[PDB]
């Protein structure tokens, strides 16, 4: 029930800074950058 | 003691139905304040506080 809002509310929440967590021979993952 | 370990059972319970709020909740971000902002959300007010 109140699930729904609360994750709803979640994902509206969202100078931002990712992290890379992977990374090899030119590509890299980021994690992170909702904004990208 | 027993509060506390009936508690965690139910949000282990709670994690388990709602797979989404789990996800949110375990997503690696760096970010606290909005993890746990969905957390006392959904939460705060129907659990002991420790």
């Amino acid at each position: 029930a109140d699930i729904e809002g609360a994750i709803e509310d979640y994902v509206s929440s969202f100078e931002e800074i990712g992290t890379v967590i992977d990374a090899g021979d030119g590509i890299a993952h980021v994690e992170g950058l909702p904004s990208v | 003691l027993t509060n506390l370990a009936d508690e965690l059972a139910s949000v282990a319970k709670l994690l388990l139905s709602e797979t989404a709020l789990n996800k949110h909740l375990a997503e690696p971000t760096d970010d606290s304040a909005p993890k746990v902002r969905l957390l006392e959300r959904l939460l705060s007010d129907k659990v002991s506080a420790t």
